[PDB]
């Protein structure tokens, strides 16, 4: 498959999450907070309340969304399921990136834990699942390993949930096949197919015995299933709109609902009349986690569209439709994501709308925001800012992460040349050569690669932006920071990752023909 | 932006366009996935075999739309 | 006062004249051209030679004959070079290019008489629908919808179906995932979706085109699909729309376009038209009748003992008016 260069156009430290986060992780051991985030990035946060400042660190290493978190090995380490379409085991008391699983296909939607065995699930819209030991992943021995994937084999369409039982003797998958397999984890041989859904399973819970289970489906119904009976013993109709996330007490006779109504609410499985309703969010809740301390637990932590996470405090449900809750007690705060985006005519300028409605002018060439525009007509502004240019399309803009991500694609990135005095790079008493834009960017971005030894001669990137290589599809080869190309290993990983048609300009600088 | 084809088989495909792309270029694109000659393609939209020529923004071919590849059967 | 008659072939002529008997058959455009002849603009365009060779047909003397169309033929070729030339084409291009071509002479008539938001011609009420194509993307599961209108349906085909399954699995929710993941604005990535194409509005006169070709990526050439492919004397239509009125139509096989030939690169046009209660076929000059009977079970194929494999490609099914 063919290779492309991309670059990111943010700040070094991106401390607060820029596009919502999919899935949360409380560690009781140590009061942290770990928030798998749009923007490609987990972060961990201190939940003792009384610190100004809650952000600890941020795991970077992903390139699409973290979709789900499974925090193990009693205290930290983390395991993280992307639609980089890789599965990543984590130190997470350091922060650090072990072992990159490249085995899924597909985007990884879910993972499921079973504290009891060490094991981990993984599975994605490749419709495959694949079984870990997190003693075998995290093992730094290396004895005999002969590391052999073991895979569960039923799943018709792509998975969108996945859960196990403590004990690791019961697993549960969540389709748009709609119907839910089960499997033996331990032996691998199917079980049941669990039929009763109309629509998608995005939100799976499990008992300690895994005699019974939770789901929530996007058909707005929750369905709790007797496995033993192979069955849905109830059906509980709570919300309007569709259910993507689940929570449930220590008991099993209480269930925590959350999906695209923004409502939340704690209905009580034994009889379903008494249904109480937590609050109403800003935005649709992706994934809940709440604080299991005490029981009846104290609070949840609610992840949503909106990059901002909040805590709302669950005590009165004892004492107490009107909300227990208008605000929460703590809030993770949460920065805009680029929601709109405009190329204007000269190939070089970009104009943004971000989730604040603020417009911003951004230089690609260059790699950085020129201006701020704040609050105006996003619409307006670009036919305001119309320029009587032909210069053809070199570069491609995805704003995934709610960052601005720019790639280079080998068909396309040397298309445009364009007059270094119509570029702005005035040079007194030089006349203005025709400059190739993809090429310029292209030099600049490994600047610091001792193969290409200066740089591009007129301008420069800012040196702490992300550097990554990776297939059209979607495996990623190697990333990087501009600055980190000097470096031996970083170096040695430039050449066996970067592309020939990227070498012919950089190291041989062979500039295309007009 | 992005539309679609409703390839010969009725499987869909999607497609990175722009509305300054020229009809024979939007062709070129359903090549790599297909495999179908441009020369070959026809292209049905709003009840109009798009012209080689011109450009998806004339025929107002915007992001969502759909259009129907089909081949020939020449007959005398 | 029935007139049936046959058309000559000019060198690889019948994909023209076949689509023009399916055309002359569908009631509402003949009434519709045989009155535009009246009016007699006297300016040749594609149109007015149209109209002047109904009219032979229709105001002929004896109820059977053969009309050599000399001089819709040359217009045809001054008109398009695509067309100017004795190569064999395909039925499905001149039919499109025809209606769409007598349209736009009717939408430019329509605008000299305002010059003394848009118009609808008599071409559009005859043939003309609208689809609605529905995208949910299933991570924020908002869903969009998309009016789309149509002059004919190219409908997929499959081995030993009918013309009613093949417009199911047509307007039925296909998932958009793997390399055709859907660009959703809300989530700003590429997510799988749901696509459903249903009609909204329905034609007086529903053309179905059977896409009968597979390409073979390897083999760098494609197929004609010659499938056991039947299609019902009537079909019955439901309506989408604004669940304010709601439509039940039935429609009537009036004519079938078949292409005979093995292959996709050479071949023969016949068609066969429903005139008061019997068929018949016109196959150029030669217009004959032909059994209910031997009308579907001719216009598929069973494994591959059939000679030269007449196929149905054309399908034009009528309104109960
Ligand atoms: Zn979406």
């Amino acid at each position: 498959r063919k290779v492309q260069v991309s670059y990111v156009i943010r700040d070094e430290v991106e401390k607060y999450n820029r596009n919502g986060v999919n899935a949360l992780q409380l560690d009781p051991a140590l009061n942290r907070l770990f928030t798998a985030g749009r923007d490609s990035i987990i972060r961990i946060w201190s939940v003792n309340q009384h610190k100004q400042d809650p952000y600890i660190a941020s795991m970077e290493h992903h390139t699409d969304w973290v979709n789900d978190i499974v925090l193990c090995c009693n205290g930290k380490t983390l395991i993280s399921a992307s639609s980089d379409t890789t599965v990543k085991v984590w130190n997470a008391h350091k922060g650090f990136c072990m072992s990159t699983l490249r085995t899924h296909k597909d985007y990884v939607k879910a993972l499921a834990y079973a504290k009891d065995k060490e094991l981990v699930a993984s599975a994605g819209l490749d419709r495959q699942i694949f079984l870990w030991d997190v003693n075998t992943l995290t093992a730094l021995t290396a004895s005999n390993n002969t590391v052999t994937t073991s895979s569960l084999s039923g799943n018709k369409d792509s998975i969108y949930s996945l859960a196990m039982n403590q004990l690791g003797t019961i697993i549960v998958s969540g389709s748009t096949e709609k119907v839910l397999r089960v499997w033996d984890p331990r032996t691998c041989a199917k079980l049941m197919k669990l039929k009763g859904h109309t629509d998608n399973v995005k939100a799976l819970l499990l008992n300690r015995d895994g005699t019974q289970c939770l789901s929530g489906s996007s058909d707005g119904t929750i369905r709790l299933w007797s496995l033993g009976q192979q069955r849905c013993i109830a059906t509980y109709r709570v919300h309007d709109e569709g259910v993507w996330a689940l929570q449930v007490n220590d008991a099993f006779t209480h269930v925590y609902s959350g999906g695209r109504d923004r409502k939340i609410y704690c209905t009580d499985l034994r009889n379903p009349d008494i249904r109480v309703l937590i609050c109403e969010e800003k935005a649709p809740v992706l994934k809940m986690e709440l604080d299991r301390s005490a029981d009846p637990p104290p609070a949840i932590w609610v992840a949503t569209t909106k990059s901002t996470v909040n805590k709302w405090t669950l005590k009165g449900i004892h004492n107490f439709i009107t909300p227990l809750c208008t605000q929460p007690d703590q809030v993770i705060k949460g920065g805009a994501s680029i929601i709109q985006c405009h190329i204007l005519n000269d190939k070089r300028h970009i104009l943004t709308k971000d989730t604040n409605n603020n417009v911003a002018y951004w230089d690609v060439l260059k790699a950085c925001k020129v201006e701020d525009l704040g609050k105006v007509d996003f619409e307006d502004e670009i036919k305001k800012r119309f320029k009587m240019v032909y210069v053809p399309n070199w570069f491609s803009v995805d704003l995934k992460t709610g960052m601005l991500t720019i790639t280079l694609d080998e068909s396309d990135c040397f298309a445009a040349w364009v007059s270094a005095k119509d570029a702005g790079f005035s040079s007194p008493d030089g006349s203005d050569p025709k400059l190739n834009l993809g090429g310029l960017l292209l030099q600049a971005l490994l600047e610091y690669w001792p193969r290409t030894h200066k740089g591009n001669g007129y301008f420069q990137v800012p040196p702490h932006t992300p550097v990554i290589f990776g297939e059209a599809g979607g495996r990623t080869l190697f990333r990087l920071l501009c600055r980190d190309s000097g470096g031996e290993t970083e170096s040695m990983l430039l050449n066996e990752t970067v592309p020939q048609w990227v070498i012919d300009i950089t190291v041989d600088k062979n500039m295309p023909k007009f | 932006m992005q539309i679609f084809v409703k390839t010969l088989t009725g499987k869909t495909i999607t497609l990175e366009v722009e509305p300054s792309d020229t009809i024979e270029n939007v062709k070129a694109k359903i090549q790599d996935k297909e495999g179908i000659p441009p020369d070959q393609q026809r292209l049905i939209f709003a009840g109009k075999q798009l012209e080689d020529g011109r450009t998806l923004s004339d025929y107002n071919i915007q992001k969502e739309s759909t259009l129907h590849l089909v081949l020939r059967l020449r007959g005398g | 006062n029935e007139h049936y008659f046959g058309l000559v072939n000019f060198g690889n002529t019948c994909y023209c004249n076949s689509v023009l008997q399916a055309l002359y058959f569908c009631r509402p455009f003949r009434e519709n051209v045989l009155a535009y002849k009246a009016q007699q603009k006297k300016k040749e365009n594609l149109l007015t030679c149209l109209a002047d060779l109904f009219h032979s047909i229709a105001t002929q003397k004896k109820k059977v004959g053969v009309i050599p169309p000399k001089k819709f033929i040359s217009r045809l070729r001054k008109e398009n070079d695509l067309f100017d030339n004795y190569m064999q084409q395909d039925a499905h291009e001149f039919l499109n290019y025809l209606l769409n071509t007598i349209a736009d002479i009717l939408q430019e008539e329509k605008k000299q008489e305002k010059q003394n938001k848009p118009e609808l011609t008599w071409v559009h009420e005859i043939f003309q629908g609208t689809l609605t194509n529905e995208t949910r993307c299933l991570n924020c599961e908002t869903v969009s919808s998309k009016d789309e209108d149509f002059l004919d349906l190219s409908v997929d085909v499959e081995q030993n179906t009918s013309i009613t399954h093949c417009l199911r699995d047509f307007s039925n929710t296909e998932t958009l995932c793997s390399e055709q993941k859907y660009y959703c604005e809300t989530c700003c990535s590429k997510q799988e979706a749901q696509k459903r194409m249903r009609v909204k509005k329905l034609p007086m006169i529903l053309a179905l085109h059977l896409k009968r070709f597979k390409y073979m990526e390897q083999l760098h050439r494609y197929t004609k699909l010659s499938y056991r492919v039947v299609f019902p004397l009537e079909l019955r239509l439901f309506n989408t729309s604004s669940d304010a009125v709601n439509l039940d139509r039935m429609y009537d096989l009036v004519a079938v376009v078949v292409h005979c030939g093995s292959g996709p690169n050479r071949g023969h046009y016949i068609t066969i038209v429903k005139s008061h209660g019997f068929w018949l076929l016109f196959d150029d000059d030669i217009v004959e009748k032909i059994d209910a009977q031997a009308i579907e079970e001719f216009y598929g194929l069973t494994s591959d003992i059939s000679k030269n494999s007449e196929s149905g490609y054309i399908l034009f099914y009528q309104s109960r008016e």
